[PDB]
């Protein structure tokens, strides 16, 4: 996701004279010029913020020409790309030869190449924005080149999920490093709350994997979506609540938190089972506290943004008419 | 003996080596003339450095790796 990181690289000058005339201009300048647009040290730069620190612009002594060099260590916006990411917007610019491939139509570019294996994957048109999960393998981020290069299949919600166990109690003073992204998660909600709330809950119904028409909507004053299935009538807590409650120091953090795939992803509720009441459709795993909530807070994240994007890449209903193609491959394959 | 020669002037493009890149070896190669390691060890002593830098980098065998 977006986020903030610092490089130090060396930058050629080859009028020192004029350069040096005003230097965090011409600095700046260069920076964009070179580096805003390329995938660069794993990152794929967006713009520069800032020049942290800089050298004196030293002449090349190796070579006979009067030209300089200096080192710069500056702070850009860079976009990384995890695995299981969604993007809701995908052009399909070739799928034929039995290979698919569509480019990203958002702030972070990329290259995602689709398998003709998936059935799924074969129905897609090109020209059609289709949503599309980015595959377990990691994003290549090859140096110098404008757009991250991945794999991905269309997305379709899969029922299998995963438990996880926490041992260590909260872990203190950690808190503020998971508030860091809570604060990320709010502003999602905030911009998720201006756009109107029927295309959400088309999407949202579209995405659900127990597809729910009763209209019944959950609310919570942060967050509003239709309401799902109910596991053993148990009781999800907000997540946005209990890190609220580092005040207090006390959260209970040992208990097993999982998100049946009822409880919708957008939505911060999650469940927790002082025992492995949820299914395990694989052993729990054993983590710490840190883990598992950077862990829920990342999906959630991953997914509010998943919907925002869909809501405003979608706003056209006829684009939705050529895309129904897409939700009937996606309602198809959701079972209840 | 004969001065014409002896003589031999030569200017920056020429035939070059396949293996070092550097000039072919004497007049009769149509190449540049050898600037041996004593040659080096004065210019090092008087320290010229660009001088070495023009003569063993720009005009010998000279790239950016």
């Amino acid at each position: 996701m977006i986020d903030q990181k610092i490089f130090e690289t060396t930058l050629n000058i080859d009028d020192p004279t004029n350069f040096c005339t005003n230097v965090e201009a011409h600095l700046l300048k260069e920076l964009e010029n070179i580096y805003v647009g390329k995938c660069f040290k794993n990152s794929f730069i967006l713009n520069i913020t800032g020049v942290i620190q800089r050298s004196p612009c030293f002449i090349m002594r190796t070579n006979n020409s009067g030209r300089g060099y200096m080192h710069v260590r500056f702070s850009a916006v860079v976009s990384y790309l995890n695995a299981f990411d969604l993007i809701a917007a995908v052009k399909i610019i070739k799928n034929d030869s039995n290979i698919i491939l569509g480019e990203s139509l958002l702030t972070e570019p990329v290259t995602i190449v689709i398998p003709s294996s998936e059935s799924q994957n074969n129905v897609a048109e090109v020209g059609q924005i289709v949503p599309v999960q980015l595959a377990n393998s990691s994003v290549y981020y090859i140096p110098g080149r404008q757009q991250a290069s991945a794999t991905g299949s269309i997305f379709i919600p899969k029922h299998t999920f995963s438990v996880y166990h926490v041992q260590e109690e909260l872990t203190q003073e950690q808190a503020l490093n998971l508030t860091k992204l809570v604060n990320i998660i709010e502003m999602l909600l905030e911009s998720r709350s201006k756009k109107d709330f029927k295309q959400i809950c088309f999407f949202e119904k579209l995405y659900y994997t127990y597809s729910i028409s009763s209209d019944e909507i959950l609310d919570l004053k942060i967050w509003k979506g239709p309401k799902g299935k109910e596991m053993s009538r148990l009781k999800p807590c907000n997540v946005l609540s209990f890190l609220y409650d580092a005040l207090k120091n006390k959260s209970s953090s040992l208990g097993f938190w999982a998100r049946p795939p009822n409880l919708l992803k957008s939505s911060p509720l999650a469940y927790q089972q002082d025992q492995n009441s949820f299914n395990a459709t694989e052993l729990p795993i054993i983590c710490s506290a840190e883990v598992m909530f950077v862990t829920l807070l990342k999906e959630i994240i991953n997914y509010l943004q998943f919907m925002n994007d869909l809501c405003d890449t979608f706003n056209n209903e006829q684009l939705i008419k050529r895309h129904e193609n897409i939700w009937m491959l996606i309602e198809q394959r959701k079972i209840g | 003996k004969f001065v014409l020669d002896d003589r031999y002037a030569v200017a920056s493009y020429g035939p070059t080596d396949a293996l070092t890149g550097q000039p072919l070896d004497g007049k009769r190669s149509h190449g540049g003339l050898r600037l041996g390691e004593m040659e080096h060890w004065v210019l090092t002593a008087q320290g010229a450095m660009q001088t070495i830098i023009e003569k063993s980098h720009d005009d010998s065998d000279g790239c950016i790796s």
